[PDB]
C-alpha cells in the first residue's frame, strides 16, 4: 500500500483539497511517462510529475502505471465510485472484492498493509474462497489500497495493487 | 511449479573451510529460504528472506541470492554444521525445497595430534588406580603430559606433570605420597597411578599436553575414576545466564599477582564445553587459540581477570573454567556455567502424532497439536521427506479461513484439516501407497517472515504389507 | 711494606680491609661510616694505587696521616682521585704531597675544617681540569700538620737529597732502593744470539715495586705486571715458580655446567632461560642436550620459546663431559653451526647410556661439526636428519676413542642420492672424508692445510702469502722472509729460515728493522746499524 517495493510506484495522492484524484510516480525524476490500460496517457519531461485524473465524482478507473528511466511499475488497479484486475460489486451497503488471481490455495487479503478477511469475529468483513466482501462499508475508513496474496506468499508480489474509494 | 536445484548436491569440507551452497530456481524467486537439517532432526530454517539469518543461528553463516539464483555461504566449516541444508521457494504454490546439500568432514582426522586416555574406571574405597594416556599424532616424548582433574564439584586441580621422554616427574602438592606418574616412551604413552583411592578422590581425570604457550592445549578424553564406601582463583561470576546473543561476561579475581617472574602472565581461561574435554579458549591472558570462534575474547591485568564472550550463541554453553599456572601448583577456578537464557517464553512447538505402519490403500489420520501461540493466526503446513529425498511440500490449511491448498501429486489422496478448538491440525492421508512411507513434518509458516519458522518433529509413516 | 687489595658492618669491613696496609694497590673506599664507629682503621697507608674515595663520612676523623701519593691508576668518575665530599670535622692529609694522576674534589661537606686552607696547587699536577676543591699551609690537627709544600726525575713525593736512589715514593717503579723509571727487564737482547733472551738481572713489576718474584696470590703478567688475577683474555699458567698470564687461545676454559648437573641439574633440556647462563663457556661439564622443547617454549616449566639465533651461544663449547644430544635445531639452518667447534666430546655420561654425540631428527644439510677430533667414550648415533648427505664421508673409527665406541649413522640422506646431487667432499679433501660440504670442512687434508682449509695445493713456490709447508700444513712464512721466485722462499717458521729477508737481515735472522736502542745486557742499549746487503751491523 504505502511502500513502493514490488514496483509498486504508482500511489494515489491523498493530500488533495478538491475531490481530485492525483496519481504519484515513485521513480528516478527524469522524465515521467504515464499508462492508462496498457496505454500512454502522459509524458511529464520535468517540472511537474503528478498524474491528474480529474475529480473523483467522475468515478476514475483503470489499470495505471508510470516510467522513469527504468521499465513500467506495476499497475495500480484504480476503482471509485462516488491482466486481470480485482474485480469491486457493490449492493446496498456492501462492498465485494474478487481476488484476481485465485490458484485454490489459502488466499489472503489486506487493507492498506493491514490483513483482514482472516479472523471471524468480524461481522462486516467476511472471506470466502477468493471473494472479500465487506459489509456496511465505511467511505472515509473502508477506501485505500487493497490487495490479495497467497498463503506463505509476500503482499508486495501481487501483479498490482487495487486502490478503492467508493461512497456508500 | 518453480523447479529448485541445490549445488552441490554433496560436499565435504575441512573444518574452519568457507562451504558455499548454491540455489537455483527454475524462475525467478523474490526469496530463498535456507534450512538446516540435520541426520534424524527436524529442518530448522537457517535464513529468512534470503539474507536475514534465524534467530540463534551463527554469524559464520550468511545468505545471498535474488530472482532465479540464491546461495547459502558458510564463513567457516564446524562439526556441528554437518546437516542437510536445502533452499526453499515460497514464491508459487507449492513451496518447492530442493534435493539437499549433505555436508560431510572433509577432515579425516589427519593424524592431528589427539591424546587418548584409558577411562572406565571404578575402585574401592583405599585402592589404588592407574591411568594411561595414549598419545598419538606427536613425538611422545617431546611434550610434557601434564595431568589434571576436576572434580564433581570442584575446579581444574593439577595432578603433576611429566617429561614422558625422560620419565622425570613433578607432583602435586595434595597428592605427592599417592600417585606416582611414569611414562613408556616405547608405546608413545604416559602413565600415572594414584595410590589409597579415598572417598573424595573420585573425578573425571584428564591427561593434557603442555603447548608451548598454551598449556593443556590438547586435553585427553577424561577418565572418570569413581571410587566411593597455591594461588587461589576464584570465578566472579557463577552460573551466569545469558539471552541468546545476549553479550556475557565471566571475571576471575587471582589471590596474588598471577604474572609470573618470566613476565608472561600464564592465565587461561578453558571452556569445557557441555559433555567434552576442557579446551583452551585463550592461550593466555588475551590471544585466543587456533579454533575458536571471535566471539568469545577475554581479558584482564594484574590479579583481575575477565572473559567477555562478544555474543553468546548456542555454541558457548558450558562451563568455562578459569587457569592460572604462572604459580607453581597449576591452579584454576571453579568456573562459571555460562548456560543460555532458558526463559520457555516462545512455547511455540508442533506435537507431531498419528504415524505408525500401515497396509498400502489403508487410510493414516496425522495430528499436529500447536501450543504457544494463536492457531488461527499461522499457517500449518504439511511436508513429507522420504527416504533419502529432500523436503516435499504436502500442502496446509489455514485454521483462521479453513481454505486448504494441496500439491497435484497428493490433492486427491491428502486432506488437510483443522481443529481450531485443540489448537491441532489433522492431515487425512486416504489410501496410502507404498510410495507415500516418508517422515511427515509440520510447519507453522509466518507469512511476515514468508518462512515456516516452527517445524513440528516429523511423524514416521511406513506402508508395507 | 704489607700490601692489601650496614654502618658498622661497613666499619668492620674497612678495618679489615685495612688495618695494616701500607700500600693499597686497590683504591681506598672510606665511606658510609657512622659517627664515632672507628679509631684509626687506617693510619699508616702510605700510597693508595687508586682513588681516595672519601665520601659520607660522618665520624670526625678518619686520620689518612700517612698517605703520600696517591697514585691514580684510575679515577672517581673522570680525573678524580681524592673524592672528599658529602662529609668529618679534621682529616690530616698532611703527608699526602702528591696525586700523581687526577684531581681532588671537594664539596657537600659543612663539617670539613681547616681544609680549604691547602695549597693543593702542589698535590695534583697538571690535571687541574676537574680541580673542584669548592667546599695557610695546613692539612688540619693545628700545627705540626702542615701541607708541607714540596711541587710550589726518578721522584715522585719528595727528595730525601738530590739522589734518584733515596726518594720517598718512586714515580713509576722501584727495583730495590733506586726508583727506576721501568721494571729491570724481563727479557734482554744478546748480539751473540742475536736475539731478546730472560736477563737473570731482570724482575717482575709488582704495584711500584720490581720484584724478582711475584710473592703471594700474584700472577706475572704479559706486560711484566706482577698482577693479583690475570686478566679476561688471559690465562693463569705455571711454568715456573711464578704462575704467567698467558694470553688465551681464543675461548678461555670457564668450565660450566651442563644440562643434568650443576645449576641446570632438573632441567629436560636448553631451555631459553637455562641458554645464556652457558655463554662464553668452554668444557661444559656434563651433556649439552637439546630437546625439540628447546624450541617449542613449555608452560609446565614456564620456559619462554627460545629464538633461534640465541642457539649460537653454544658455539663456544670446546669440550663436554657428558653426551652432546641434538635433537631438534633451527629449521632455517643448513648445517649444526651450533657445535661447529665442539674439539672433543669426552662423553663421561652417556644420554640413554649409549649415545655421546647424537645428532637425531633434525633437517640440517651437513653435519657440520667440523672441528670435532675425539668422542672419547660413547658412541656416535647420527640418524633421522634427512638432508643430510656430506656425513658418511668421516672416518668413524679415527675420531672415537673407546674401542667399544660404535657409529649408528643410518637413515640421513642416501649416498646414491647424496652423490648425484652433488653433495660430495671438495676435491681438496684427502680420503678420510669431510664434516661439511665445503672443502674447509674436511677430516684430513689431501695435500696441503692453510689453516683449517684443505686448500689443494701450499703456495709453496708461487703466492701471495709466501706458504712454506710443513708436516703437510701450509704454514705462513715470517713476513720478514721476501718471496723468491726461483725456489722455496722459507725454510721454516721464525725469521731465522727464510730464503730472502724482505727487510734487513740481522745475523741468522730477518729482522723488519736493525735493534736500534733496544736494551741488552749490562745494562746498555743496543743500537745497530744497517749493511747495503740489508745485513745489521752492531754498533
Amino acid at each position: 500500500m504505502q511502500s513502493i517495493k514490488g514496483n509498486h510506484l504508482v500511489k494515489v495522492y491523498d493530500y488533495q483539497e478538491d475531490g481530485s484524484v492525483l496519481l504519484t510516480c515513485d521513480a528516478e525524476a527524469k522524465n515521467i511517462t504515464w499508462f492508462k490500460d496498457g496505454k500512454m496517457i502522459g509524458f511529464l519531461t520535468e517540472d511537474k510529475k503528478k498524474w491528474n485524473l480529474g475529480s473523483n465524482a467522475k468515478d476514475p478507473r483503470g489499470m495505471y502505471q508510470c516510467k522513469g528511466s527504468q521499465n513500467k511499475s506495476k499497475p495500480l488497479q484504480v476503482y471509485y465510485r462516488m491482466q486481470t484486475p480485482y474485480k469491486v460489486s457493490i449492493s446496498g451497503t456492501t462492498v465485494i472484492l474478487t481476488c484476481p488471481q485465485y490458484p485454490g490455495s489459502e488466499i489472503l487479503w489486506q487493507h492498506n498493509d493491514k490483513n483482514i478477511g482472516g479472523d471471524e469475529d468480524d461481522k462486516n468483513i467476511g472471506s470466502d474462497e477468493d471473494h472479500l466482501s465487506l459489509k456496511e462499508f465505511s467511505e472515509l475508513e473502508q477506501s485505500g489500497y487493497y490487495v490479495c496474496y497467497p498463503r506463505g506468499s509476500k503482499p508486495e508480489d501481487a501483479n498490482f495493487y487495487l486502490y478503492l474509494r467508493a461512497r456508500v | 511449479d518453480i523447479q529448485m536445484t541445490q549445488s552441490p548436491s554433496s560436499l565435504s569440507a575441512s573444518v574452519g573451510d568457507r562451504v558455499t551452497i548454491t540455489c537455483s530456481a527454475s524462475s525467478s524467486v523474490s526469496y530463498m529460504n535456507w534450512y538446516q537439517q540435520t541426520p534424524g532432526k527436524a529442518p530448522k530454517r537457517w535464513i529468512y528472506d534470503t539474507s536475514k539469518l534465524a534467530s540463534g543461528v551463527p554469524s559464520r553463516f550468511s545468505g545471498s541470492g535474488s530472482g532465479t539464483d540464491y546461495t547459502f555461504t558458510i564463513s567457516s566449516l564446524q562439526p556441528e554444521d554437518i546437516a542437510t541444508y536445502y533452499c526453499q521457494q515460497w514464491s508459487s504454490n507449492p513451496f518447492t525445497f530442493g534435493q539437499g546439500t549433505k555436508l560431510q568432514i572433509t577432515s579425516g582426522g589427519g593424524g592431528q595430534v589427539q591424546l587418548v586416555q584409558s577411562g572406565a574406571e571404578v575402585k574401592k574405597p583405599g585402592a589404588s588406580v592407574k591411568v594411561s594416556c595414549k598419545a598419538s599424532g606427536y613425538t611422545f616424548t617431546s611434550y610434557w603430559m601434564h595431568w589434571v582433574r576436576q572434580a564433581p564439584g570442584q575446579g581444574l586441580e593439577w595432578m603433576g606433570n611429566i617429561w614422558p621422554g625422560s620419565g622425570g616427574t613433578n607432583y602435586a602438592e595434595k597428592f605427592k605420597n599417592r600417585v606416582t606418574m611414569t611414562r613408556d616412551t616405547s608405546i608413545s604413552t604416559a602413565y600415572m597411578e594414584l595410590s589409597r583411592l579415598r572417598s573424595d578422590d573420585t573425578a573425571v581425570y584428564y591427561c593434557a599436553r603442555s603447548g608451548g604457550p598454551y598449556f593443556f592445549d590438547y586435553w585427553g578424553q577424561g577418565t572418570l575414576v569413581t571410587v566411593s564406601s597455591d594461588i587461589v582463583m576464584t570465578q566472579s561470576p557463577l552460573s551466569l545466564p545469558v539471552t541468546p546473543g545476549e553479550p556475557a561476561s565471566i571475571s576471575c579475581r587471582s589471590s596474588q599477582n598471577i604474572v609470573h617472574n618470566n613476565g608472561i602472565t600464564y592465565l587461561e581461561w578453558y571452556l569445557q564445553k557441555p559433555g567434552q574435554s576442557p579446551q583452551l579458549l585463550i592461550y593466555k591472558v588475551s590471544d585466543r587459540f587456533s579454533g575458536v570462534p571471535d566471539r568469545f575474547s577475554g581479558s584482564g591485568s594484574g590479579t583481575d581477570f575477565t572473559l567477555k564472550i562478544s555474543r553468546v550463541e548456542a555454541e558457548d554453553v558450558g562451563v568455562y573454567y578459569c587457569f592460572q599456572g604462572s604459580h607453581i601448583p597449576p591452579t584454576f577456578g571453579q568456573g562459571t556455567k555460562v548456560e543460555i537464557k532458558s526463559g520457555g517464553g516462545g512455547q511455540v512447538q508442533l506435537v507431531q502424532s498419528g504415524g505408525g505402519v500401515v497396509q498400502p490403500g489403508r487410510s493414516l489420520r496425522l495430528s499436529c497439536k500447536a501450543s504457544g501461540y494463536t492457531f488461527t493466526r499461522y499457517t500449518m503446513h504439511w511436508v513429507r521427506q522420504a527416504p533419502g529425498k529432500g523436503l516435499e511440500w504436502i500442502g496446509y490449511i489455514n485454521p483462521s479461513r479453513g481454505y486448504t491448498n494441496y500439491n497435484q501429486k497428493v490433492k486427491d489422496r491428502f486432506t488437510i484439516s483443522r481443529d481450531n478448538s485443540k489448537n491441532t491440525a489433522f492431515l487425512q492421508m486416504d489410501s496410502l501407497r507404498p510410495e507415500d512411507t516418508g517422515v511427515y513434518f509440520c510447519a507453522r509458516y509466518y507469512d511476515d517472515h514468508y518462512s515456516l519458522d516452527y517445524w513440528g518433529q516429523g511423524t514416521p509413516v511406513t506402508v508395507s504389507s | 711494606k704489607k700490601v692489601c687489595q650496614t654502618f658498622e658492618d661497613h666499619f668492620l669491613s674497612l678495618q679489615r680491609m685495612f688495618n695494616n696496609c701500607e700500600v693499597v694497590l686497590g683504591n681506598l673506599e672510606i665511606t658510609y661510616v657512622q659517627r664515632n664507629y672507628d679509631l684509626s682503621f687506617l693510619k699508616t697507608i702510605q700510597e693508595v694505587a687508586g682513588y681516595v674515595l672519601i665520601a659520607l663520612n660522618t665520624v670526625e676523623r678518619i686520620p689518612l696521616e700517612n698517605l703520600q701519593i696517591i697514585r691514580g691508576n684510575m679515577y672517581y668518575e673522570n680525573s678524580y682521585a681524592l673524592a672528599v665530599l658529602s662529609n668529618l670535622k679534621e682529616l690530616p692529609m698532611r703527608n699526602l704531597q702528591e696525586i700523581l694522576h687526577g684531581a681532588v674534589r671537594f664539596s657537600n661537606n659543612p663539617a670539613l675544617c681547616n681544609v680549604e686552607s691547602i695549597q693543593w696547587r702542589d698535590i695534583v699536577s697538571s690535571d687541574f681540569l676537574s680541580n673542584m676543591s669548592m667546599d695557610g699551609s695546613c692539612w688540619g690537627a693545628g700545627e705540626e700538620n702542615c701541607q708541607k709544600l714540596t711541587k710550589i726525575n726518578q721522584c715522585a713525593a719528595g727528595c730525601t737529597g738530590p739522589r734518584e736512589s733515596d726518594c720517598l715514593v718512586c714515580r713509576k717503579f722501584r727495583d730495590e732502593a733506586t726508583c727506576k723509571d721501568t721494571c729491570p727487564p724481563l727479557m734482554l737482547y744478546n748480539p751473540t744470539t742475536y736475539q731478546m733472551d730472560v736477563n737473570p738481572e731482570g724482575k717482575y713489576s709488582f704495584g711500584a715495586t720490581c720484584v724478582k718474584k711475584c710473592p703471594r696470590n700474584y700472577v706475572v703478567t704479559d706486560h711484566g705486571s706482577c698482577v693479583r688475577a690475570c686478566g679476561a683474555d688471559s690465562y693463569e699458567m705455571e711454568e715456573d715458580g711464578v704462575r704467567k698470564c698467558k694470553k688465551c687461545e681464543g675461548p678461555c676454559r670457564k668450565v660450566c655446567n651442563g644440562i643434568g648437573i650443576g645449576e641446570f641439574k632438573d632441567s629436560l633440556s636448553i631451555n631459553a632461560t637455562n641458554i645464556k647462563h652457558f655463554k662464553n663457556c668452554t668444557s661444559i661439564s656434563g651433556d649439552l642436550h637439546i630437546l625439540p622443547v628447546a624450541f617449542r617454549g613449555d608452560s609446565f616449566t614456564h620456559t619462554p620459546p627460545l629464538d633461534p639465533q640465541e642457539l649460537d651461544i653454544l658455539k663456544t663449547v670446546k669440550e663436554i663431559t657428558g653426551f652432546l644430544l641434538i635433537q631438534a635445531w633451527p629449521e632455517n639452518r643448513t648445517d649444526l653451526h651450533a657445535f661447529e667447534n665442539l674439539e672433543i666430546i669426552r662423553g663421561r655420561t652417556k644420554q640413554h647410556g649409549q649415545f655421546s654425540l647424537a645428532v637425531v631428527s633434525l633437517n640440517i644439510t651437513s653435519l657440520g661439526l667440523r672441528s670435532l677430533k675425539e668422542i672419547s667414550d660413547g658412541d656416535v648415533i647420527i640418524s633421522g636428519n634427512k638432508n643430510l648427505c656430506y656425513a658418511n664421508t668421516i672416518n668413524w673409527k679415527k675420531l672415537f676413542g673407546t674401542s667399544g665406541q660404535k657409529t649408528k649413522i643410518i637413515s640421513n640422506r642416501g649416498e646414491n642420492s647424496c652423490k648425484a646431487t652433488g653433495q660430495v667432499c671438495h676435491a681438496l679433501c684427502s680420503p678420510e672424508g669431510c664434516w661439511g660440504p665445503e672443502p674447509r670442512d674436511c677430516v684430513s687434508c689431501r695435500n696441503v692445510s692453510r689453516g683449517r682449509e684443505c686448500v689443494d695445493k701450499c703456495n709453496l713456490l708461487e703466492g701471495e702469502p709466501r706458504e712454506f709447508v710443513e708436516n703437510s700444513e701450509c704454514i705462513q712464512c715470517h713476513p720478514e722472509c721476501l718471496p723468491q721466485a726461483m725456489n722455496i722462499t722459507c725454510t721454516g717458521r721464525g725469521p731465522d729460515n727464510c730464503i730472502q729477508c724482505a727487510h734487513y737481515i740481522d745475523g741468522p735472522h730477518c729482522v723488519k728493522t736493525c735493534p736500534a736502542g733496544v736494551m741488552g745486557e749490562n745494562n746498555t742499549l743496543v743500537w745497530k746499524y744497517a749493511d747495503a746487503g740489508h745485513v745489521c751491523h752492531l754498533c
